[PDB]
């Protein structure tokens, strides 16, 4: 599991 | 265009852990996806620059490029103290052989720089095999090697659900071998298995069987470097035991030799677990997709195939794989709004002298 605080795509 | 990822966690094996990265899907009109990732925890601080084309060929074969730095402090990982400052590059071709399987062959380079090594038998035995003649009384020793490797990987994943599977299997087999011209000369392989067998139509009762295996050894006099050893014990291998405690312990030279509780890993390793997943008490079966209960029997052994018990007759025979450690316990997992939470309580029923018991183990977020 990864990026539990923020998985932000732009 | 790109992506920024940030992850945080706390675990009883690695303390507080950070995960951070940023990517650009077409960095300055190149076609390749350039990225920078980091990682930090109690004992490791990693960082890397990546550059990966998702479709290098039309067949679906990818070409990934890595450039990294890594710092590792062994005492902060429950091992005999040493410091490894490493850096290098890795090139890898990824072949999606089918929707469930993927392969990967690559080449690598790694510079390793050892330091802060307290003189101990297994570590010095390897240094002797490499042509070094360190003092058996000075805590201040250093050692540098430059290696080239051929890396292999196979991943099989026919699980029904990614998180909280009820059926199917996952296999991961990685291998690596030094290429002539390298300072070290060894091979290393690892095998990881997971099998979920549902014992009821609704998949609310599921038998999970896991194994982990490791074997590495030298080619031509030289031994596998102790920094590439295998370990067992901890919430991810044999619950109930402290992280990496299982297996050989450092036999220090006098500053006659001191036997100890400080773990050193080994070049061989085997771990097996049988886990019975059940419905969670006091909770509805509608939440089994986000909450899971289970009971388990864990066991593992780590050994040193070059430990010469003939000349160290008084001390334990660390080349003996028959010292199977065992534990039994209960686990609780919750995909919480803060990420995965895992709490286990295991009582090690078969442990050898030196092994440290850590009955309560907990993990939240990434680890």
């Amino acid at each position: 599991w990864n990026s539990n605080v923020h998985s932000y795509r732009f | 265009t790109g992506s920024f990822n940030f992850g945080i966690g706390y675990g009883t094996e690695s303390g507080v852990s950070f995960q951070a990265g940023v990517q650009q899907d077409n960095w300055l009109g190149t076609g390749y996806a350039v990225g920078i990732n980091g990682t930090k925890n109690d004992y490791q601080t990693y960082a890397e620059l990546s550059v990966t084309n998702p479709y290098f060929t039309v067949d679906g074969v990818s070409l990934g490029g890595r450039l990294f730095y890594n710092d590792f402090q062994a005492d902060d990982a429950d091992l005999s103290d040493y410091t490894n400052k490493s850096y290098g590059t890795d090139v890898t071709l990824g072949f999606p052989i089918n929707e469930y399987n993927s392969l990967r062959a690559g080449l690598g380079y790694v510079h390793n720089s050892l330091s802060n090594m307290q003189p101990q038998v297994a570590m010095w035995r390897y240094l002797y095999s490499m042509g070094e003649h360190p003092s058996t009384s000075d805590q201040d020793n250093s050692f540098k090697t430059d290696d080239f490797t051929f890396n292999y990987g196979w991943t099989y994943n026919k699980l029904d659900r990614g998180y909280f599977p009820t059926d199917g299997s996952r296999v991961n087999l990685t291998g690596k071998v030094t290429i002539p011209g390298s300072d070290n000369e060894y091979y290393k392989v690892t095998l990881d298995t997971a099998t979920y067998v549902p014992i009821d139509d609704d998949h609310k009762w599921v038998v999970l069987g896991r194994t982990r295996w490791g074997y590495g050894d030298g080619l031509g006099g030289k031994e596998m470097p102790f920094y590439e050893n295998f370990y067992a014990g901890g919430s991810s291998t044999v619950r109930g035991f402290q992280s990496n405690t299982i297996g050989p312990k450092a036999v220090y030279f006098p500053h006659d030799l001191s036997k100890s509780d400080d773990a050193v890993g080994g070049n061989a390793m085997a771990v097996a677990s049988l886990e019975f997943i059940t419905p969670t008490p006091f909770i509805s079966d509608k939440y089994a997709n986000s909450v899971r209960t289970s009971f388990f029997w864990d066991m593992g052994t780590v050994w040193d195939t070059n430990w010469d018990s003939s000349q160290y007759s008084g001390y334990p025979d660390y080349s003996d794989p028959s010292n199977i450690r065992m534990s039994a316990g209960i686990a609780l997992q919750w995909m919480s709004p803060l990420g995965p939470l895992v709490f286990s309580y295991a009582q090690p029923f078969k442990k050898y002298d030196g092994d440290k018991a850590e009955q309560f183990q907990f993990n939240i977020g990434k680890t």
